């Protein structure tokens, strides 16, 4: 019923050299600037009225 | 069949070093990023496209209709709404193309496709990649350049003053109304030649060129020795207008034979045929040929006038300066030594020309490799003059 | 396989050697290394032996005990580790060892711990300063080495790595200074501006150290600072420097304000004005004998249309140009403009001013009497002309101030826009504060129009270009802001932003701050206006990631036609690195494929980028690729292919791109749209009858000349949507050429400023021997007089050493001296 459907069509730059070169200073300046409900609980303890498809 | 191949090559020569240092790796750096850069810009063009329209109008209308069964048949003749296709095993169809016809791309004598069933042509293949027959435009403009020989000024400036004629300044002789394609008669030591070819280059800077080296002694019944370099030129006019260097033709397959008849019958046909070619009142183009030889004495009286080939220049063998100049261009790609032994080695020196400098330069370094490898090594100092002797300049038993 | 008997003998005793080394006892662990390292080195001034002895030389050396046989223990594993080396084990090994002399070692070991060094120089952390001064103390030992050993380059490319330039200049002497900073100079082109400012700065301090100011200049130009070109014309004293930094500001065409206290203060303005500019020109035309006025028809061979005739008028104008002497528009000039049809009368007088630049006497005298005309069209373009004559040239009463008065904030929009752009082309690089006062106000003014607004930033972006004008920018974005943005993003707000640019020309990193004003800006004039200010900033710089960006813009679908920007991004990606060859060439083989595969308005803009590589220059390729596409189904396209090859044929009277030109024009006969232009593109080609040149890369072709490059992407930047802007009405905006027009030949004067007839060798100049940074070698002597054309590839040369130039760099002026050797 959901897709969780995603088009990015993205391809990651391939700097290499000098451009890495130049990210290293980057990196040089960029240093400064649900368990408890999953284990027991499977929905199997529910009440039904009198019209019920069951087995 | 041929009018020009895509020169997206040659990735800018002008390494300014040519040896490893930090200026030579930046601009490799800045060539390599560019090159990146390129292939990202093309590739997120393609990519991120313009718009998504259908099916790019191709596979709707004229795909389906070249169907997917073909053959490849050469075109023969064209009409005004069909054309005529000389397809495999000897057929021929009249029928006209209106799915992906481009007319200027088809032309006569070329591959095109033939869709099967109802035999209609629906494409053509612009590649074909088959015209080898007479192939001498495969070298064409080299890329040579007035800096790779030096000490030859005087020539080089008469050489382009006869080739600067056209191109540069050509309403000169237009309003002079003469259009002289005199050519250069060259010529110059055996030991030297391929630089008839060297000077050669620097007109080889503009335009294409064509090489007639050795041909024959045209005992072929046809001739058109020269009579299909006449078509080479033409060809060369449909072209930017290239150059013949016929180095050692003009001599040999030109001779002055003294003979008269009986003679092989280049005398009769290729000597008449040069003429006719050389004269300016019977082919246009600005076409120069260059006559280079080593033996000035066979030019043969119809070659000797200046009348039809005019343009003569005399190639003499180098000068101490000039020496000087050949052995720094030769050893400046091998850095002969760090003591810079440049004039004992020539200074002694004579009748040394340009073939001999490139051979005792290589047979240098060939020396130095063999076992006295020591990057500079410090026996290049003499070892140059050991591998200058070389012995090999003139060996003929005793007779003194 | 059988080795040499020695060889095998020398083996086998070093085995037992290193055995005797790697027994228990350490007694004759002493005397064994003492007898190997001596053989050691010695074929440095062997190795092969030891190859597979590398864990137990390893094992020695960390046994060996503390003091002298550690030492040398390290020193053999380093001096073996250059074979032996698995990572910069040599280095650590030298470290721990002596560090005494070790250029005795071999020249092939200094050099790999030349390379290790820097290795390490750049791998050690911020926070680890302790080994960095040995490795400095090492690299100052051996440095000296390198400078005796004819290692320079590599010994600058070490310290370059190593940021030591300071100390370069230190040890650096005059003996190979030369060769070094050339290397300098080279490496500037590609390094990324924090180093190649500091490059420029080291360069200026040796050439400030050795006394070589001339060049100095140049390389202050380069740098573009000002203030520092003031300093250091005030640090050089003697008459001949000061009177040769004085040709070359005025050669750039950048006024130097300065005061009257030095010496020869008047001959040092005048020829930094450029007054004796035009004299000198025209009379080297004379001498040359090309002053004949060229007919624009003969241009056209006739021998086989209002708008036609203008066209025939501007390319007259063009060939003209600089001259003063045409009567085509002087004796039958009324007649001519009389008999011309709607909006061509202020082309014709701006074209008749084109003709008269730098000529200001004759030039004032001569549209003193169109001034007064009757058509206001005809009063405008005779303003405009006037602009154009005093433009470039400076003058000490600075006529077209005064001149124009009345029409700089003329209510009339024609009149408005005549003095504007003249304004602007004559204060062009004055940077003058009381011209920058009188015409922002005329930009404040809200009755102008939208183009006329346009026109006013223009002119206040060439005036204050490379100049970051804080007021000026203000200014324009209070106009951006108060104008509406629906009307803004029609067709003619495309001068602002190239106003921001021009201001912040060359400057770079502050930009952030302009394009985060200009962050409220709605998308389609901010996207286009942001992306124009910061590649005309970060021109002639080589930014891969800017023009990548540039790249990834223009490759998205963009198509309320946002996609107009995608044209700017093309003319950025040659704008930035239009420096060099390299960065021009391959840019050009971008284009190729943009042409090869693109949008249409993409394969609109290319060409425009195309001429803006190769300018005036007739590369045989740019020149075919122009031709073959001049002929596509885009109007448009075809127009800027056009134009396109004008523009690199523009100044050089190419005999067969004018005949490839005349065939585009019989093509072109039937369609006067695409006829008009190439008639146009012939006119360029032969403007100024070849004299002038209009690549703005001047002073051996690697100085970005502000003023002109501006008036130049003005045009370009016109010539994005010519199919719309030069049919309607900007017949005007193609008079930014003169600011881009500079004369390409040699004039050469002597200590007491007379014209010399001293000859030179002239020819092509290309790299033979790049073995180290030599000076370029020319070849092809075609030696004449002094007045030679000046083209790409081709330099020229003294004939002999007997006449010693103020600066080696020979374009433009040049004062030249006797040799005290000269006999
Ligand atoms: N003066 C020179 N300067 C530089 N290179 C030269 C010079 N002379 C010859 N060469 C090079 O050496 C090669 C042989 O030259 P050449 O003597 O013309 O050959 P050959 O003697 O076989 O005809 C040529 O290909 C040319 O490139």
């Amino acid at each position: 019923e959901v897709p969780k459907e995603k088009e990015k069509e993205k391809v990651s730059t391939a700097v290499l050299s000098i451009t890495a070169k130049a990210k290293k200073k980057e990196k040089e300046k960029e240093k400064k600037e649900e368990k408890e409900k999953k284990k027991e609980p499977e929905p199997n303890f529910q009440l039904l009225d009198n019209p019920a498809r069951v087995m | 069949k041929k009018t020009k191949g895509p020169d997206a090559a040659s990735k800018l020569p002008l390494v300014t070093p040519h040896t490893q240092c930090r200026l030579k790796l930046l601009k490799l750096e800045r060539i390599k990023d560019y090159l990146l850069m390129e292939e990202e810009f093309i590739r997120n063009q393609e990519q991120m496209k313009p718009l998504e329209e259908k099916q790019e109008e191709e596979r709707s209308k004229v795909d389906d209709l070249r169907g997917t069964p073909m053959s490849v048949g050469t075109l023969e003749e064209i009409i005004d709404d069909h054309a005529i296709v000389s397809t495999s095993v000897g057929s021929e169809h009249y029928v006209s193309i209106l799915s992906f016809v481009d007319k200027d791309l088809l032309e006569p004598g070329c591959s095109v496709l033939l869709n099967h069933k109802v035999h209609a042509v629906i494409g053509v293949l612009m590649d074909d990649t088959d015209p080898l027959v007479t192939v001498m435009k495969v070298e064409k403009a080299p890329q040579e350049t007035y800096a790779d020989i030096g000490g030859l000024d005087n020539q080089i400036q008469e050489i382009k003053e006869s080739v600067e004629l056209p191109l540069t300044h050509p309403e000169y002789y237009e309003e002079m109304g003469i259009k002289p394609p005199k050519g250069v008669i060259l010529y110059g030591p055996p030991g030297t030649g391929k630089t008839l070819l060297a000077k050669a280059v620097a007109n080889q800077t503009s335009a294409t060129f064509l090489r007639v080296v050795g041909s024959e002694l045209i005992q072929k019944y046809l001739g058109d020795g020269p009579k299909l370099v006449r078509e080479l030129f033409r060809v060369a006019e449909e072209h930017a207008p290239s150059i013949v260097f016929i180095d050692e033709i003009d001599a040999i397959g030109t001779k002055r034979y003294d003979s008269n008849s009986g003679g092989e019958r280049e005398i009769q046909r290729t000597m008449l045929e040069l003429l006719n070619q050389l004269d300016g009142f019977d082919s246009r183009g600005d076409v120069k040929v260059i006559m280079a030889t080593n033996r000035i004495e066979t030019l043969d009286p119809a070659l000797i006038r200046p009348g039809r080939i005019d343009r003569k220049i005399e190639f003499p063998l180098p000068d101490e300066k000039t020496k000087k100049r050949i052995f720094q261009i030769h050893t400046s790609r091998m850095t002969l030594a760090d003591d810079v032994t440049l004039d004992d080695l020539i200074m002694a020196k004579d009748d040394l020309s340009g073939a001999d400098i490139k051979a005792i330069c290589t047979e240098a370094g060939l020396m130095a490799l063999r076992e006295r490898r020591m990057k500079v090594t410090n026996e290049d100092f003499k070892k140059s003059k050991e591998n200058v002797l070389y012995k090999k300049q003139e060996g003929t038993p005793e007779g003194l | 396989q059988e080795l040499s008997e020695e060889d095998k003998q020398l083996q086998d005793e070093l085995e037992m050697l290193v055995e005797r080394l790697g027994e228990k006892d350490t007694s004759l662990y002493r005397p064994a290394l003492e007898e190997l390292r001596r053989q050691i080195r010695s074929s440095t001034t062997p190795l092969k032996f030891l190859r597979p002895h590398y864990g137990k030389l390893k094992e020695i050396y960390e046994n060996m005990a503390p003091g002298e046989n550690k030492r040398f223990a390290a020193d053999i594993i380093s001096v073996l580790a250059m074979t032996m080396s698995g990572e910069r084990e040599c280095l650590k090994y030298r470290l721990v060892g002596s560090q005494e002399e070790l250029a005795s070692w071999g020249h092939e070991y200094v050099r790999h711990l030349a390379g290790e060094v820097a290795k390490e120089w750049q791998e050690l952390d911020d926070a680890e300063k302790v080994q960095r001064e040995p490795l400095l103390t090492l690299v100052k030992e051996i440095v000296p080495y390198n400078m005796a050993h004819n290692a320079e380059h590599e010994a600058c490319d070490l310290l370059m790595e190593i940021e030591q330039v300071d100390m370069l200049e230190k040890d650096i002497d005059e003996n190979a200074y030369a060769k070094v900073c050339l290397y300098l100079t080279s490496c500037v082109n590609y390094v990324p501006e924090p180093e190649n400012s500091a490059l420029l700065r080291c360069a200026l301090g040796v050439f400030r150290k050795f006394s070589r100011f001339p060049e100095a200049l140049r390389l202050a130009l380069m740098l573009n600072d000002m203030e520092l070109v003031e300093d250091i014309f005030t640090s050089c004293k003697d008459v001949v420097v000061q009177k040769q930094m004085a040709f070359m500001l005025g050669r750039h065409g950048v006024f130097l304000e300065l005061s009257e206290d030095v010496e020869e203060y008047e001959d040092l303005t005048e020829i930094m004005s450029n007054v004796q500019l035009n004299s000198n020109f025209l009379a080297l035309a004379r001498e040359l004998d090309i002053m004949e006025p060229k007919v624009p028809d003969d241009i056209y061979k006739t021998h086989l249309s209002a708008r036609m005739n203008l066209a025939s008028s501007f390319v007259n104008g063009f060939v003209n140009a600089a001259f003063g002497q045409d009567k085509l528009l002087t004796d039958d000039g009324n007649k001519w403009l009389y008999k011309n049809k709607d909006h061509g009368m202020l082309s014709a007088a701006a074209s008749l001013g084109m003709i008269l630049l730098w000529d200001v006497d004759g030039g004032l005298t001569q549209i003193d009497k169109y001034l007064y005309s009757s058509e206001d069209y005809i009063k405008s373009g005779a303003l405009l002309a006037c602009g154009i004559v005093n433009s470039g040239v400076r003058n000490e009463c600075d006529p077209a101030l005064a001149l124009l008065s009345d029409y700089v904030l003329h209510n009339s929009n024609t009149m408005r826009l005549g003095s504007i752009f003249g304004l602007g082309l004559a204060y062009a690089g004055s940077n003058r504060e009381d011209v920058l006062t009188l015409l922002l106000p005329v930009m404040g003014d809200s009755k102008s129009s939208m183009e006329v607004a346009g026109v006013t930033a223009l002119a206040c972006g060439m005036i204050a270009v490379g100049s970051c004008n804080g007021d000026v920018t203000s200014t324009i974005l209070q106009t951006i802001m108060e104008k509406s943005e629906t009307e803004l993003k029609d067709t003619y707000a495309r001068w602002l932003p190239l106003g921001l640019g021009l201001n912040h020309l060359g400057k770079g990193e502050a930009i952030e701050a302009i394009l985060a004003a200009l962050e409220v800006v709605s998308e389609p004039f901010r996207s286009f206006a942001n992306t124009l200010v910061d590649v005309c900033a970060y021109a002639g710089s080589g930014n891969v990631l800017k023009v990548q960006q540039l790249l990834h813009i223009c490759s998205e679908h963009f198509d309320a036609d946002m996609g107009a920007h995608q044209g700017v991004a093309v003319l950025g990606i040659a704008l930035i690195a239009m420096g060099e060859e390299i960065g021009a060439e391959m840019a050009l083989r971008t284009f190729g494929h943009l042409l090869r595969y693109g949008e249409p308005t993409l394969r609109r803009a290319v060409p425009l980028a195309l001429a803006l590589i190769s300018v005036s220059n007739p590369r045989l390729n740019i020149l075919d690729t122009l031709s073959k596409f001049s002929h596509d189904a885009d109007p448009e396209v075809s127009y800027n292919s056009i134009f396109a090859m004008g523009m690199v044929g523009s100044g050089t009277n190419n005999a067969r791109l004018a005949a490839m030109l005349r065939q585009l024009a019989q093509y072109h006969a039937k369609d006067p749209n695409n006829l008009f232009m190439v008639r146009l593109a012939q006119g360029l080609t032969h403007l100024g009858k070849g004299t002038l040149t209009l690549c703005p890369y001047h002073s051996d072709r690697q100085l970005m000349s502000q003023v002109a490059v501006a008036g130049l992407l003005t045009v370009l930047v016109s010539f994005l949507d010519v199919r719309n802007i030069i049919l309607g009405k900007s017949h005007y905006v193609l008079y930014g050429l003169v600011a881009a027009m500079q004369p390409r030949m040699l004039v050469t004067f002597d200590e007491e400023l007379r014209p010399l007839p001293v000859s030179v060798r002239v020819g092509q100049a290309v790299d033979v021997v790049g073995q180290a940074g030599k000076p370029k070698t020319i070849t092809g002597f075609q030696t004449h007089t002094t007045p030679v054309l000046l083209a790409h590839g081709e330099r020229a040369e003294l004939a002999t050493e007997e006449f010693l130039p103020v600066t080696p760099i020979l374009e433009g002026f040049v004062i030249l001296r006797k040799n005290p050797n000269y006999d």
